[PDB]
């Protein structure tokens, strides 16, 4: 019954601050104690604190302690997670959880959906967008691959599609890697037939909402 | 300071159990749960006071407890069930807190097994003229879902500019990959190839470009 919602993805500088929130949408957090848990990119659960507004009591966990502030306005039904003195370590989604109960130590039963932050000096950047030519070495079994190679952006997301979304079967759009440099790249792919590649026209859309920035991009052979 | 083997493999039909060990403080004094997480999603409540189902966890979920340790128990397992798995507890110290295993990977390999696609991108002379060079090599439609990826320059290893993806499945529920090689366009003309080997369940499939 009761959804937990939580504000946007946050991008941040190491040493600024963050804070996130958590709405109990059609219920109350009047009645229940709350945490914030986050995870690290591949790593585990770890719990950072909690509140329980009946009781006017909050609890932190101690390699968190004077950098995390948790709070609720019990007006709007929302809890709030400050995190200050950001490092880079601080990348992390932060989940919202209620417990079954006004205890912490009762069992956490309903989870918001995450709110991703990413702590780095990069800053936003769009990307340079360059053509993947299919050719021989790309082609096998009648079938040819082409691609756009979607380089040194910051941050996360980007988005791609090909001939404005009308081309959907053979797109294959990878996850990004990060570079040392801080910079995000990915590619994006599609098979098309061989005989094709003298008469239709293939164009990728990047689209990076974080530095306003869409590049439309023909590739050919 | 719970802790739970890091990974386990299993396949559709059997019967697994993932062990939780704590102290006297967490869980030999309070109530086990368990948490799933599926991949891309936020973790979800299993077991709750030791062996309770919320509504909605199938009865092939259950749970155990005795002493300082607590068992999750999952019968006869589907694809759908591979996920991390967290025990989580009180710890009743006087700083208090809640406390989580480091989480069972629970693999499930339950589809046909698949060697990678691979393509290997030279790069384009447009970024050539911008003064670099990038090696794409992309990977796909693999099973189960891990490789490792090694560069070569002509006939020796390069491991310095090789950035490389975690997996990702797809949506048929293959695996795709991407290993990336930055150069300058030096290196990249003043040598005869380079090439992509991509080793899968112990196989090797390579791919090779070279300058125009």
């Amino acid at each position: 019954q009761v959804q937990l919602v939580q504000s946007g993805a946050e991008v941040k500088k190491p040493g600024s601050s963050v804070k996130v929130s958590c709405k109990a949408s059609g219920g109350t957090f009047s009645s229940y104690a709350i945490s914030w848990v986050r995870q690290a990119p591949g790593q585990g659960l770890e719990w950072m604190g909690g509140i329980i507004p009946i009781f006017g009591t909050a609890n932190y966990a101690q390699k968190f302690q004077g950098r995390v502030t948790i709070t609720a306005d019990e007006s709007t039904s929302t809890a709030y997670m400050e995190l200050s003195s950001l490092r880079s370590e601080d990348t992390a989604v932060y989940y919202c959880a209620r417990h079954m109960g006004y205890q912490l130590r009762e069992t956490m039963d309903v989870w918001g959906k995450g709110t991703t932050v990413t702590v780095s000096s990069a800053s936003t950047k769009g990307p340079s967008v360059f053509p993947l030519a299919p050719s021989s070495k790309s082609t096998s079994g009648g079938t040819a691959a082409l691609g756009c190679l979607v380089k040194d952006y910051f941050p996360e997301p980007v988005t791609v599609s090909w001939n404005s979304g009308a081309l959907t079967s053979g797109v294959h759009t990878f996850p990004a890697v990060l570079q040392s440099s801080g910079l995000y790249s990915l590619s994006s792919v599609v098979t098309v037939p061989s005989s094709s590649l003298g008469t239709q026209t293939y164009i990728c859309n990047v689209n990076h909402k974080p530095s306003n920035t869409k590049v439309d991009k023909r590739v050919e052979p | 300071v719970l802790t739970q083997p890091p990974s386990v493999s299993a396949a559709p039909g059997q019967k697994v159990t993932i062990s939780c060990s704590g102290s006297s403080s967490n869980i030999g004094n309070n109530y086990v749960s368990w948490y799933q997480q599926l991949p891309g999603t936020a973790p979800k409540l299993l077991i709750y006071d030791n062996n309770k189902r919320p509504s909605g966890i199938p009865d092939r979920f259950s749970g155990s407890k005795s002493g300082t340790s607590a068992t999750l128990g999952i019968t006869g397992l589907q694809t759908g069930d591979e996920a991390d798995y967290y025990c989580g507890t009180w710890d009743s110290s006087l700083s208090a807190y809640v406390v989580f295993g480091g989480g069972t990977k629970l693999t499930v390999l339950g589809q046909p097994k698949a060697a990678p696609s691979v393509t290997l991108f030279p790069p384009s002379s447009e970024e050539l003229q911008a003064n670099k060079a990038t090696l794409v090599c992309l990977i796909s439609d693999f099973y189960p879902g891990a490789v490792t990826v090694a560069w070569k320059a002509d006939s020796s290893p390069v491991k310095a500019g090789v950035e490389t993806t975690t997996p990702s499945k797809q949506s048929n529920n293959k695996y795709a990959a991407s290993s990336y090689l930055s150069l300058t366009p030096e290196q990249w003309k003043s040598h005869r190839s380079y090439s992509c080997q991509v080793t899968h369940e112990g196989s090797t499939v390579e791919k090779t470009v070279a300058p125009t």
